[PDB]
């Protein structure tokens, strides 16, 4: 209900989205963020899902990009969906248990800081090490930002982060869809489409299987 | 005011402030079984127990069944899991049922006494000091203490929402199990098999073509 | 207080500050009433002492080469004679249950008749290590912490045995030999999908 | 099995009776044509007789020395030898419908008793109220148990007239 950017110029956006959260464009046709507590939780959920999707898309696209060139390493021809049944130094079960314990520790710490901001900024072992007092949930800083990049325009950088995260989330969804339909890696699908985009579309490929 | 039938006359016994405090109040009572407040309270407890039991059972039927469709698990069908489980078991079904009846009767009798007198299970010097945690909250059917270890019921802002997510889901589960029985007597396969068979051809594989649900057609 | 189990959380008001091992850990509010807290405190100290004795016995019996803790009463299942430190004992299972029952009943009855005493002293402390009440609070914290660790260790003993089949000493050597290849995730029952 | 009886699927008198009924029907059919109304009706009766005998034998009924089915009324024997469909399930079915009718009638009487002329409503039935009560009577056992537990099902002794003894 202001001059803030909108996802539909002229549309009547809801009033609970006043631009406080980063990347607010008034996009909520299902009104899932009506409840303030639900919206507060969904903001953190969007941030976490966005960051994990960004790391995932980077970790899916980088090995395939380096595999298509002269760079070589042990796991090169293995696809992202085939990396699970790969021979590593430890079995998948052991790695899963180790990561479950480590993620349990960091996620409980993050949840503790979410329910009480500033209550988890202190290092339990080294009492001298701590995060700055000024902090918000989902934006830890301190050791997490050693370069001090947040000292500048925190609003523009947060907007860039949420936009890149939404794009990466859609990219991961597209990765799942392309792997389930074409049954081939995403960069190979991109190359196939770039060879002749007029005859290689979702409609043509899906109609050829109907 | 949400209603189960837009335009229908909501019963007066379901419009009182005490009845409106119950979760999932949609004014659905055509038979008028909840006219008596005591009967309404008893039926509310019965609905809560049915919701939780149906949710646990339907989850135990759907999740292992869905994992069996893939290569995650190999759990047999719900209508055949009892025989398979009792075959390679350490006890017959009768002895197991007797132990189960005793263990369930103890907790059900304690819950019954709490229904008859709320907070009566907190009688000092009666349950080895654990009686202090056996007192429920101000709402019947929603106890704390040992139950709810995460303490998600302490926040009132989401409390009214949480209960709405428990009854509704439970009601859905109550229907799910019912379908699980009807489908078993109409197709002879499991629920996941029926879902896949219907998804393969919904215009010809449904209850209108099973030859049982429509005997006149 | 001894510390904070959950950093950033406030300690419960029903837990006294002078209570040994008071980390403010009570999410279920079991010790909310003062009458229940006393019984639970005595029960926790007794459990810690019994667990310390049990874990020490299991570790010593498996380290001295006299089998593990699980195979100790197997002599009375297939016919045999119990041996303590390699010395034969002529007491059968029937005479052991009666003597242990009488001795434990008398000792526990005498202990319970005192009105729930956690720190009797006197005859139970002939060396006088806790004669002064100033250092009593520090040693009590060590006792409750070692007891809690022993309780956790005994639960781990039972769980790891039911999951693998070997004893605690044999499981430690296997894990030291292959840490990534031998753990709870590779037993086959802790993680079902993997 | 029970009481020295034999199952109808193995009784010789049962099959003999079926043959006798089919024989008299066929004898009556022998005097008509092959594509007429009495022939079709007799053939339909014969098919109904065969289906009835096969359905009674398939149900697991017990036949006596006369070849006729015998019902088991004891709940223990019926539930132990698979005879609950004879006298047990129909017992509860009748109890449900009978209590349904009685509860609907009682509710109608209590509803019209608080009006100006209850006798007028007794001779001229109020169709909307009767239909509403008839539809609401599906939960008659639960409602009856609740009325009995609250003490509103019965009337006090001081409010009921009696003779001078």
């Amino acid at each position: 209900d202001a001059a803030l950017p909108s996802w539909m110029p002229g549309a009547d956006l809801p009033g609970y989205l006043n631009g406080t959260l980063p990347g607010d464009f008034g996009f909520d046709p299902l009104y899932l963020g009506q409840d303030p507590v639900k919206l507060k939780w969904y903001a953190q959920a969007e941030l976490m899902n966005a960051r994990f999707a960004m790391l995932a898309v980077a970790g899916i696209l980088v090995p395939e990009l380096l595999s298509n060139i002269g760079f070589s390493w042990p796991g090169a021809g293995v696809a992202w969906y085939d990396a699970g049944k790969f021979e590593y130094f430890a079995p998948a079960s052991s790695l899963f248990g180790v990561q479950m314990l480590l993620f349990a520790w960091v996620e409980i710490r993050r949840y503790q800081d979410f329910v009480k901001p500033g209550s988890a900024n202190q290092d339990p072992i080294f009492t001298n090490n701590k995060l700055p007092d000024g902090n918000e949930p989902g934006y830890p800083g301190g050791i997490f930002d050693p370069f001090g990049w947040s000292k500048g325009d925190i609003k523009s950088l947060k907007l860039k982060e949420i936009k890149n995260g939404r794009l990466a989330m859609l990219a991961f969804a597209g990765f799942i869809g392309q792997a389930y339909t074409t049954g081939t890696t995403p960069l190979k699908n991109l190359s196939t489409h770039l060879a002749d985009p007029w005859s290689t579309t979702v409609w043509q490929n899906d109609l050829a299987r109907l | 005011r949400q209603s189960w039938l837009p335009g229908s006359q909501i019963p007066a016994h379901l419009d009182t402030p005490a009845a409106q405090a119950l979760a999932g109040n949609f004014g659905f009572d055509p038979l008028g079984l909840g006219k008596d407040p005591v009967a309404l309270r008893w039926y509310q407890q019965a609905e809560l127990i049915h919701c939780r039991t149906a949710m646990a059972g339907v989850a135990g039927i759907l999740i292992p069944g869905l994992l069996t469709k893939a290569g995650a698990l190999n759990v047999p069908e719900w209508y055949d899991a009892g025989k398979v489980a009792i075959e390679n078991s350490f006890a017959p079904w009768g002895s197991l049922l007797a132990v189960q009846l005793f263990l369930c009767g103890f907790v059900e009798a304690k819950r019954w006494q709490d229904i008859r007198k709320p907070g009566s299970q907190g009688e000092p010097g009666s349950f080895l000091g654990f009686e202090a945690s056996l007192k429920g909250t101000s709402e019947l059917g929603y106890p704390g203490g040992p139950f709810d270890p995460l303490g998600l019921s302490k926040e009132a802002d989401k409390w009214a929402d949480w209960k709405l997510k428990e009854v509704k889901n439970g009601r859905l589960a109550m229907l799910a199990f019912l379908g699980f029985v009807a489908q078993k007597y109409a197709t002879g396969a499991g629920p996941v098999d029926n879902l896949a068979a219907h998804l393969k051809d919904p215009w010809h594989v449904n209850y209108a073509t099973n030859g049982v649900s429509l005997p006149f057609l | 207080k001894a510390g904070n189990w959950l950093p950033g959380s406030d300690a419960p008001a029903w837990l006294p500050d002078d209570l040994p091992g008071n980390y403010g850990f009570d999410p279920l509010s079991l010790g909310k009433e003062p009458a229940s807290l006393k019984r639970f405190t005595e029960s926790e100290v007794i459990h810690g002492r019994w667990a310390m004795l049990g874990v020490a016995g299991s570790l010593a019996v498996e380290l001295l080469g006299y089998g593990n803790w699980y195979d100790a009463p197997l002599w009375a299942v297939n016919g045999g004679k119990a041996t303590w430190f390699g010395i034969e004992v002529p007491f059968d299972l029937n005479a052991l249950l009666a003597f242990e029952f009488v001795a434990m009943a008398a000792a526990e009855g005498q202990r319970g008749d005192a009105g729930g005493v956690v720190y009797p002293g006197g005859a139970f402390d002939p060396l006088g290590f806790a004669k002064d009440s100033s250092k009593s609070g520090e040693l009590k914290l060590k006792e409750i912490k070692n007891g809690r660790l022993a309780m956790v260790a005994f639960l781990g003993f039972v769980a790891q045995h039911a999951a693998t089949g070997k004893g605690p000493i044999a499981a430690l050597g296997e894990h030291l030999a292959n840490p990534w290849g031998a753990n709870f995730a590779t037993n086959g029952i802790s993680v079902p999908f993997f | 099995d029970i009481a020295g009886l034999t199952p109808c699927s193995e009784s010789k008198a049962y099959a003999k009776l079926e043959k006798k009924e089919l024989k008299t029907l066929e004898k009556r059919l022998k005097q008509y044509e092959a594509d007429s109304a009495p022939a079709v009706a007799l053939k339909a009766t014969m098919e109904r007789t065969k289906a009835r005998f096969a359905n009674y034998a398939k149900a697991g009924l017990l036949c006596g020395n006369d070849g006729l089915p015998h019902l088991i009324a004891d709940p223990g024997l019926a539930l132990k030898y698979g005879h609950a469909g004879e006298v047990f399930i129909p017992t509860f079915g009748f109890l449900y419908v009978a209590g349904y009718i009685g509860y609907v009638g009682r509710q109608y009487l209590i509803a019209v008793k608080g009006e100006a002329k209850p006798t007028d409503k007794e001779i001229i039935i109020d169709v909307p109220l009767a239909t509403k009560l008839a539809w609401q009577g599906a939960g008659w056992p639960l409602a009856a148990v609740q009325e009995l537990q609250r003490g509103t099902l019965l009337e006090k002794e001081e409010n009921i007239t009696v003779s001078p003894r």
